[PDB]
RNA sequence: UAUGCGCAUAACGCCACAGAG
DNA sequence: CTGAATTAGACAATGCTCTGTGGCTCTAG
């Protein structure tokens, strides 16, 4: 193919050699690459944003001034650096670092040390240099800063993490938590859209506007959009700290530049000379500046100052000036740090929306991945801290205020700063967002969602946990919302979302997927060469005449810098040399460049212009440059103009310039281990790689270094004899989900019709399918048990009858025994009483203990009160439990059935798994067939095939070549065999098709699902049965329960379910007044007689029979004064 | 005749006597009336009309008229814990004596 | 045992109240905006007082002597100083 | 009489940890420590 | 995990067959040739040798003791 | 009956705390209650001034 | 009956196709290639000496169109096109030129015998999955007018729109595969959004008609002696008793 | 006055925060308190499971559990013809089938059965069936709260319940080791229920009313016929309708 | 109210994620 | 010198049941 090319070692067909290789289990050299580019967009995010994206952020803070009585003083920060992850100070450790597994089992953050040089001035003059302890990061695992980099995959095994370990999480109190890439607008890019919610924004706003997502090195985003107004005026929008503001454009455009107004009008124009609307528009916008006494730069600069200083927050000592200055840097596309190109990309944006409203481009559409891009988790942790750096800096201020107010004694600032202890820490602040999602900002970092930002990156399987760093993930407003068009699958997410690798349901559309061969753009390079080279070519710069009509020429954009305009005669020719550069890495052109070249169609297409990406967080993906015969990276919006071919057929002269690097390359990894998915139905594909996440698999191979709350283990999981390449690219035999299985598809038994499935209860009773799942329960006794003294140790009173030879002498349970219910599940003693309690094991299984592990505290100063029990609870397959093929066929256990009463083949053989065909016509898996044929070959001949999709054509079928093996080996051309019957004796009429289908054991079981009330707690408002079944409650008889049995006419049974069974209390009202509320008790001398406190007769009290709801509801009325009168007769 | 042309587009026929009372009932004040909270105004019923939507509305509507519920409704017969009048409750059973 | 109600809701009508007749239903005035002491028990002429309902079973009643099973429930009001508009009424108050 | 051994992460050294003082390994100071398992009759079933 | 000491389809002693087939296969023999050097005839016993996973020598390099 | 002289109390066993091992949670009803109340204080102290 | 002593399976037997129906169907493909411009030239009544590069110029004007009425005459005519050689492939396959007949063939015998399935899905398992149809149209263009990565800007083949003309026995190519992934996602997104449609409709109506019963006199009445009907269903009767009579 | 409007209404007060749920959103909306607490509730003496399929049971009946069958309990008075049947669920006790789990005596106090001994059950099964007391209480016997046993009459229900046979009386049979409720087939398409991991909630009736209109009106034999348009809905379904053609 | 033996202990919401049908 | 239709803003609704975990519920002044 092509040699350097991250997809060459892609194999041929799937061999089965590894699992019998004499090398198997000795751990290798080096870990295998292709599942370390499973994360390396989460990695190489994070490494820019914690090296060089920090110092590029405090950069980027402005030097922190303030008033103190006399004289300003300045702060700023001249370095931040990230420590890596050690001990506390005051340590006695042979070993200094800290390692993920620790924070892993003993619950911590896996924290790295934030600390900045913080120099301060006063008078301007800078008198000392402070380094100065800001608060604790947490630390990506296998970053730069983590202390797992560049180890062996010996010495993972070493520090009890996984040989072939990737990290894109961070351990936030004992879990692994992963920042799934959200989609982004396109950044540095004018998205012209239509949407109609912005006419009711001000008087007379149209529909039309070009957005805009400016960020600065990953460390700053502001969203901002031009509006359209119907006499052709153009509005600014821009937000600044999460409220928005609207400015005419002739303000922004006369304020940027210090050019004539005419110079303004031929840049606005500059494409369409002759529309006399936009000329009258654009002088009329010109104009309204000029009429307010703004003639000059700084005149506009000194009014947009004077308008915008109350909510812009400078001192009160900078000019009217440089408040505007302040907030066209803060506000007015930030990307660019000069003011002409400020000028120049607003004129453009402006450009784009006058053809836009007029009819003349069409619509960027947002729900198109052509106009997205994703956002990292280097970006989120880098803008995040540069918000909280801020805020440190305003709390030092606020600290100089409090003791300005409190402690004004006219102390010098002689190094007395010992204040910056009186700073925030950013600590908490910092591990909320990585701890809970939700977003806690003043200014939004750009992003239209405040929470689902961080997630649990749990690892019920493996197929699982490649499924949170694949994940690019729509919106958490979206799933709200009730609309199909965020949902539908468009083309122009060929090859960079899988289509079918979706959930279903309410994320359906939502939360997609990265194919196996896309890939987010996290490098960053300096692109100070490339406009010069671009005009060493036909590219006029934006200064110089253009040598031809701007009518027939095209605007030049480099990373949202409008470079310049190409005559339209030469801009294919500068295409293709970009392209020729970038594909043989010669001019440092990067290899991740877009180049997208949008003719000049003269109809309304989209905006037509040369527009060049190289910044980060784009997708791209390998395609094959058939004109250089190299492998090209091509981007989103690059793809919609090539025509790139998927077979070697496909390849026309002329016309396909690309070519796809595999046939199936439009396809996740997880969806890539569908066998013979091509053959199925669509929706079919989709429920299996939701539930080929569900299977209990073998999740990981630390299982005494891993304290989590569930982990699901299959016990002995095997190869699929019938698997894809991708299986055997990505490893994935480290974990393998399943268990071959004499699958024969009979209608026998009456249990297998409607989705439910036979098991032979003999392989049943071998080890067939058997698990285990393995709690972790961690008990503190400083966090739950506050009785107060804080002297709580685990132990027992020596002589206690609670504990005797079932707890151990430390008051915690032996690692080989079991616990029923009810058993001493730990016991604790207080130190300064001396009385020892005992806690009971109260869940309702059987469990074996399989651990415990005893923790400290950070400094190994800790006392004996934390440990971390973990038990095995056995759950083997019972009926009631879910299994699935590998297609989508989902199925309950319905039957254990007898090997005697099974139907065996001539061969000697009976199924383990009965399969009814019904489940085959609505569903149309016919890759289930094949898959069977095909195990059954390959278990035939000792082999192993290929299920690769799109492999096999209509000449060269799928089932003529499993025949054609299954015939070499004796058996029959269609798959079916001569089985008898267990029951009868006889030969059964029909031909029965059997084979060999790989099962998966889901998680979903019946002892996690079944519940019954009989009488328990409730609910202590209303006296209604609580929700839950850990909490033994109650289910709901709802509404519809409720119309639907008063259409049987059932009205006592109504009465049962929902008064005599829920809440029958018994009232006391006045039979007179009519009121509940009116009857009270004497008090005693008994008596024990009711008085009416209205009319004081105590004759007219008697007792009704309501809810207790009713009495809840008529005492919350009588709390808004509303009279509830009855009338008892 | 229209409920009938919707549902007869996708195969489905509805019996024509749940359409006839369907349609009696929306046409018994002499108009037109639609089935959403602007229509259980009319309603005999408070307890009903709190039970469907904008409770505190309609509560507040009670409370200003001085509205009387004669807890017949199903909806008022099981707020205030009482056998619901249709089916099994439309008669009492009495023992001779 | 004995089945106590035999009676049964012919009607029930929505009204309002008079202030007369809450200040003859209401059993004590509630002042205090403390509405636990140090040592964990509820206050005197707090939210709640015991003259008002017991929250939970550990504790008895004032104005009868129930424990939380059988005590119905009894109301306190906060004295306003000066007059507020009945928000259910502010819209017809306006009208008017 | 038959002490509480607990056994190092790190250095899989044995350790005695009485309920008064600090839980930390006496050689290298590592804070996670896991309980032996001793010689006691459990009963299964093999089925 | 650990080889499975029947076959899950029919009772066929299966698990002190492990390092037999691995020697023959170091041997040079193909897989089908080593299932037929085992009397693995019927492909219910052989997909049971054929599909095994040994995850037990990965999950020993995780000892504990070391010493 | 369009103006209020004094608010309701309604009954504490409609009003419960929400204990959880040694902390309490009061829920919306009294807070709302409670925050009627402080201001009511705050204006009896005043007409005293 | 199933256990003892007849069996029931579903082989690949039961879904094969004969060689000669087989020469049948794919010649029938290979004539459903050239059915391109016609249909193109048939909406936009052009006459049919007009050249490829302004069927496809007046194609590209009916897309990127605001009024969006030729477009979808254009999608029209298409599927209107193909569904003729839809019609042919099933007819040259279904009834005969399957390898086993009714009763015979298993899935003929489940989906003929009402047990379970459809006569379009055995079609869709062993003719071809026809025309890709997302919301009544055929599935969407680019913005550069080509319906995806592999195809040219606005081409006239049918494969370049939605005609899968594959099939489940054989298998389905990556275009294919990824417009019946539109289709199936489409269908998934539709089933979840239906249903709170339909269940706020049925609360509306349930909380107006529930006090509605029939009285002893034979009148319905709500539940304040309002009569609205004075026999129900304007006969009196019963509907699940009604059927025999 | 704002705080007293966010006390009676916490939406009247925009522009203050500290605000929590007013008496408006304790009774408006979803989650209030007439949808969430009044028209419908949680109740006791219901279970829900996973439902697998049964044919070795009747159409009207379910398959009950050990594990629901030995603790949803039903409160038979005794009677000078059932006591010695009630004698030996006494007997039996709360943790073998059929049993009972506990005696309710004629003042209302709870005698509960012990699991652990038989002599103290033995001593309450002797003490049925005896006249008034020293207490004046003469108006009741004692009612054994014995475990709903074969026949027992129970009301199935699968969410969403869209129209009426989607509740339905079925009798009980009790079936051991398992944990799923056992459903005819006739009944799935009643119920729309598929066995591909679907739940089901049984409510069983606690008075004599409730199960004698359970009997009569809600049985499964009388929800035959669909309300919709009177025709059927119970019916064989996959492997018969192909065997028995 | 539940568990344990009249006695001792435990007596919950709100968001956000994930999932089942 | 005032009733008139109109239009913008406010607001209320948007399927059902069930299972889990994890963080926070008064931290900031
Ligand atoms: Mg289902
Ligand atoms: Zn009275
Ligand atoms: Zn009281
Ligand atoms: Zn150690
Ligand atoms: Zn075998």
């Amino acid at each position: 193919m092509d040699p350097g090319s991250r997809w060459r070692n892609l194999p041929s067909g799937p061999s089965l050699k590894h699992l019998t290789d004499p090398s198997y289990g000795i751990p290798r050299e080096q870990q295998k690459a292709a599942l370390q580019e499973l994360t390396r967009a989460h990695v190489e995010s994070f490494n820019y944003a914690v090296h060089e994206g920090l110092g590029l952020a405090v950069q980027a803070i402005p030097p922190f001034e303030f008033a103190f009585k006399d004289e300003r003083i300045s702060f700023t920060i001249l370095d931040a650096v990230i420590s890596p992850p050690t001990v506390p100070k005051g340590t006695i450790c042979k070993e200094a670092n800290v390692y993920p597994a620790e924070c892993r089992g003993r619950r911590s953050t896996y924290r790295g040390k934030l600390t900045a040089d913080i120099n301060w001035a006063v008078n301007g003059i800078s008198k000392g240099i402070i380094k100065q302890f800001l608060g604790y990061v947490p630390i990506m695992v296998k970053s730069k800063l983590c202390n797992l980099r560049n180890l062996p995959p010996q010495a993972l095994i070493e520090h009890h993490e996984e040989a072939e370990e990737m990290g894109g999480y961070f351990i936030i109190n004992g879990i692994e938590k992963v920042i799934r890439m959200l989609i982004m607008p396109r950044r540095n890019f004018p998205i012209a859209m239509i949407r109609p919610k912005w006419k009711t924004r001000g008087p007379g706003y149209t529909q039309y506007g070009v957005s805009m997502h400016c960020v600065r090195e990953e460390h700053s985003a502001v969203n901002m959009n031009l509006h359209y107004l119907e006499n052709g005026t153009v509005m600014l929008n821009f937000i600044y700290r999460k409220e928005l503001f609207f400015l005419p454009l002739g303000f922004a455009l006369k304020a940027l530049v210090s050019f004539s107004d005419y110079q303004i009008f031929q840049e606005l124009i500059k494409g369409k000379e002759d529309d006399s609307f936009l000329r009258n528009s654009v002088s009329q916008m010109l104009r309204i500046v000029m009429e307010e006494g703004c003639s000059t730069q700084k005149q506009v600069l000194n009014y947009l100052g004077e308008c915008f200083r109350v909510k812009l927050n400078v001192p009160d000592w900078y000019p009217n000036e440089q408040a505007a200055e302040f907030l066209f840097n803060q506000c007015i596309c930030i990307h660019l740090k000069s003011n002409t190109e400020k000028f120049y990309m607003l004129c453009l944006m402006t450009r784009k929306l006058f053809a836009l409203a007029k009819g003349e481009c069409m619509e960027d559409n947002p729900d198109s991945l052509v106009n997205q891009e994703v956002l990292t988790p280097g970006q989120l942790f880098l803008m995040f801290l540069k918000e909280k750096l801020e805020g440190w800096l305003v709390s030092i201020k606020i600290a100089f205020d409090k003791k300005a107010q409190k402690t004004s004694v006219s102390m010098n600032t002689d190094n007395l700063m010992r204040i910056f202890t009186m700073g925030i820490d950013l600590t908490k602040p910092f591990e909320y967002l990585f701890a809970t999602g939700n977003l806690r900002s003043k200014t939004g970092l750009g992003l239209l969602q405040d929470s689902g930002l961080c997630v649990v990156a749990d690892k019920l399987n493996f197929i699982r946990y490649l499924s949170h760093f694949r994940c690019v993930h729509r919106g958490a407003d979206f799933a709200k919302m009730r609309t199909t068009t965020v949902r539908r699958l468009l083309p122009e997410s060929w090859g960079f979302l899988c289509p079918v690798h979706t959930p279903d349901g309410e994320p359906c559309g939502l939360m997609n997927h990265l194919t196996a061969v896309c890939e987010v753009v996290t490098q960053f390079v300096y692109t100070a060469s490339i406009p010069a080279l671009l005009c060493n070519l036909g590219v006029t710069p934006i200064d110089g005449a253009p040598h031809r009509s701007y009518s027939e020429c095209y605007p030049v954009l480099l990373d949202g810098v409008m470079v310049g305009w190409v005559d339209k005669d030469l801009a294919p020719g500068i295409a293709d040399s970009l392209r020729h550069f970038k594909v043989l890495r010669e001019k440092r052109i990067p290899p991740w460049m877009e180049v997208v070249l949008i003719p000049m169609t003269g109809k309304p297409s989209l905006y037509p212009g040369l527009f060049l990406f190289t910044t980060p967080c784009r997708l791209v993906r390998p395609v094959q440059n058939l004109a250089l015969g190299k492998e090209e990276l091509i981007g989103t919006m690059e793809q919609i103009f090539m025509n790139v071919a998927i077979f070697e057929d496909e390849v026309f002269a002329g016309v396909t310039t690309h070519q796809e690097l595999f046939p199936h390359s439009l396809l996740s990894v997880i969806a890539n281990f569908i066998p013979f998915s091509d053959h199925n139905q669509s929706p079919r594909n989709m429920y299996q790689c939701q539930m080929g996440k569900q299977t209990m698999g073998f999740p990981l191979l630390t299982y005494q270094d891993r304290s989590d709350n569930k982990l699901y283990r299959l016990q002995t999981p095997q190869s699929p004899l019938v698997r894809p390449s991708m299986y055997d690219y990505y490893d994935m035999d480290n974990y393998p989900i399943g268990t071959n299985a004499i699958v024969a598809v009979i209608s026998y038994t009456g249990y297998d019709m409607e989705d439910a499935m036979i098991v032979n209860k003999a392989s049943w009773e071998r080890g067939f399918a058997h698990g285990s799942v393995y709690k972790s329960e961690f008990i503190d006794l400083s966090e739950k048990i506050k009785q107060g003294d804080s002297s709580l140790v685990f132990g027992i009173k020596p002589g206690d009858p609670r504990v005797l030879q079932k707890l151990d002498d430390d008051g915690l349970p032996f690692i080989g025994a079991k616990l029923q219910y009810g058993d001493p599940y730990y016991s604790y003693l207080n130190l300064n009483t001396g009385e020892s309690f005992v806690m009971y094991y109260k869940s309702k299984e059987n469990c074996v203990v399989d651990n415990i592990k005893v923790c400290s505290n950070d400094t190994g100063s800790g006392k004996f009160k934390c440990v971390c029990i973990t038990m095995r609870v056995p759950r083997n397959p019972t009926i009631g439990d879910k299994f699935a093929s590998r297609h989508g066929q989902k199925g309950i256990l319905s039957r254990l059935w007898p090997a005697e009463d099974m139907p065996f083949t001539e061969s000697g053989m009976v199924p383990d798994i009965l399969f009814n065909p019904h489940g085959f016509p609505s569903r149309m898996t016919i890759g289930m067939l094949i898959e069977s044929m095909a195990g059954k070959s390959a278990a035939l001949h000792g082999l192993c095939h290929d299920a690769t999709p799109f492999i096999f054509s209509e000449e060269n079928s799928a089932l003529e070549y499993f025949g054609e093996m299954l015939k070499a080996a004796g058996y029959n051309f269609y798959g079916t065999e001569r089985l008898y019957s267990g029951i009868s004796g006889l030969e059964l009429e029909a031909d029965i098709f059997i084979g060999v289908v790989y099962y998966q054991r889901l998680r979903h079981m019946v002892s996690d699902k079944f519940q019954v009330r009989t009488t328990g707690a409730r609910d202590r408002v209303t006296n209604q049965p609580i929700g839950g079944r850990n909490v033994q409650g109650g289910i709901r008889f709802g509404e519809m329960e409720r119309d639907a049995l008063l259409a049987h006419g059932t009205s006592f049974l109504l009465h049962d379910r929902l008064f005599n069974c829920s809440d029958r209390s018994v009232a006391h009202v006045c039979v007179k007044c009519g009121s509940l509320l009116s009857p009270l008790l004497e008090k005693p001398p008994r008596n024990r007689k009711y008085n009416c406190t209205l009319c004081s007769r105590s004759d007219t009290i008697d007792t009704v029979s309501v809810p207790y709801v009713f009495r809840y509801f008529v005492a919350e009325l009588a709390a808004m004064n509303i009279k509830v009168k009855l009338d008892v007769v | 005749k229209e409920i009938k042309d919707v549902f007869a587009v996708y195969g489905i026929a509805v019996d024509p006597r749940h359409l006839s009372l369907v349609a009696d009932y929306m046409c018994f004040e002499g108009v037109y009336k639609p089935l959403n909270r602007f229509g259980i105004r009319s309603n005999s019923s408070p307890l009903q009309q709190m039970t469907f939507e904008t409770s505190f509305q309609f509560l507040k509507q009670a409370t200003m008229l001085g509205s009387h519920d004669e807890l017949r409704s199903p909806s008022a017969c099981l707020v205030v814990g009482k056998v619901v009048r249709g089916g099994t409750g439309l008669f009492e059973l009495k023992q001779p004596l | 045992s004995k089945n106590m109600p035999w009676r049964r809701l012919q009607g029930i009508s929505f009204g309002m109240y008079s202030a007369e007749e809450l200040k003859k239903l209401s059993v004590k005035s509630i002042t205090n905006p403390r509405y636990l002491d140090s040592l964990g028990n509820p206050s005197a002429n707090g939210l709640y007082d015991l003259a008002l309902g017991p929250a939970d079973s550990k504790e008895v009643c004032s104005t009868c002597v129930q424990d939380f099973s059988n005590c119905s429930g009894h109301l306190g009001h906060i004295e306003l100083p000066l007059t507020v508009y009945n928000p259910l009424l502010f819209d017809k108050l306006y009208l008017l | 009489q038959q002490p509480m051994i607990y056994i190092c992460g790190e250095c899989h050294t044995e350790n005695e940890i009485k309920s008064r003082d600090p839980i930390r390994c006496r050689e290298c100071g590592y804070r996670i420590m896991y309980k032996k398992r001793t010689k006691r009759l459990v009963v299964f079933d093999a089925r | 995990m650990i080889i499975p000491v029947r076959c899950f389809t029919c009772g066929k002693i299966v698990g002190n067959k492990w390092e037999a087939y691995l020697g023959l296969l170091q041997a040079e023999y193909t897989e089908g040739d080593a299932l037929d050097a085992l009397g693995l005839k019927r492909y219910c016993c052989r997909r049971m040798l054929l599909a095994h996973v040994d995850l037990i020598e990965k999950l020993l390099n995780y000892a504990p003791l070391e010493k | 009956v369009f103006f209020l002289d004094f608010l309701v109390v309604p009954p504490s066993r409609y009003r419960p705390v929400s204990r959880l091992g040694d902390q309490m949670f009061t829920n919306g009803q009294t807070v709302n209650l409670q925050a009627v109340m402080k201001d009511v204080v705050l204006i009896r102290k005043l007409l005293a001034l | 009956y199933l256990q003892l002593y007849r069996g029931f399976t579903l082989g690949v037997e039961d879904i094969l196709v004969k060689p000669k129906a087989d020469v049948k169907r794919q010649r029938i493909i290979e004539e459903s290639t050239h059915c391109g411009p016609q249909a193109v030239r048939a909406a936009l009544n052009l006459p049919e000496a007009a050249s490829y590069d302004e069927v496809r110029g007046k194609w590209q004007d009916a897309h990127l169109g605001k009024d969006q009425r030729d477009f979808n005459m254009i999608d029209l005519k298409f599927k209107e096109e193909v569904n003729h050689y839809s019609n042919e492939i099933n007819k040259a396959c279904m009834p005969f030129g399957l390898h086993r007949q009714f009763p015979e063939n298993s899935l003929q015998m489940m989906v003929q015998s009402g047990a379970k399935g459809s006569t379009v899905n055995t079609m869709q398992i062993s003719c071809l999955l026809g025309q890709i149809e997302l919301e009544g149209r055929r599935p969407p263009l680019m913005a550069s007018g080509k319906s995806l990565p592999c195809f040219e800007p606005y081409e006239f083949t049918p494969r370049a729109g939605g005609f899968v003309t594959g099939r489940f026995l054989t298998g389905i190519k990556p275009p294919e595969f990824f417009f019946h992934c539109m289709a199936g996602r489409e269908g998934l997104v539709d089933t979840a959004v239906k249903t709170s449609r339909s269940g706020y409709l049925q609360r509306c109506i349930i909380k107006h008609l529930e006090g509605l019963v029939v009285q002893y006199d034979l009148t319905v009445r709500d539940s304040d002696g309002s009569v609205v009907q004075f026999l129900y269903g304007e006969d009196g009767l019963d509907i699940p008793k009604t059927q025999f009579l | 006055q704002s705080h007293v409007n966010i006390v009676f209404d916490s939406e009247m007060d925009k522009l203050m925060m500290d605000k929590y749920p007013g008496i408006r959103q304790i009774l408006e909306k979803k989650e209030g308190l007439f949808r969430k607490h009044m028209m419908g509730k949680r109740v006791d003496y219901a279970a829900r499971s996973v439902i697998c399929p049964d044919m070795y049971i009747n159409t009207n009946e379910i398959g009950i559990p050990m594990v629901f069958a030995t603790k949803l309990t039903y409160p038979q008075p005794v009677t000078p013809w059932n006591v010695q049947e009630l004698r030996q669920a006494v007997i039996n006790g709360p943790n073998v089938h059929p049993g009972a789990s506990m005696v309710i005596n004629e003042d209302g106090s709870r005698t509960a059965l012990s699991a652990v001994d038989m002599t103290q059950r033995e001593a309450v099964a002797k003490q049925l069936l005896t006249p008034a007391t020293g207490a004046p209480k003469p108006q009741g016997t004692k009612i054994v709260c014995r475990h709903v046993k074969n026949g027992d009459i129970l009301l199935l229900n699968r969410q969403p319940t869209l129209h009426r046979p989607s509740i339905q009386a079925h009798r009980a049979r009790i079936l051991p080791e398992e944990k799923v409720l056992r459903l005819h087939y006739a009944n799935c398409k009643a119920y729309n229920a598929d066995f591909d991991g679907d739940e089901m909630n049984a409510h069983f009736p606690q008075s004599e009313l409730g199960r004698a209109e359970a009997y009569v009106l809600a049985c499964t034999d009388q929800q035959y016929l669909v309300p919709k348009d009177g025709q059927p809905l119970a019916g064989l379904i996959q492997d018969h309708m192909v065997s028995g053609a």
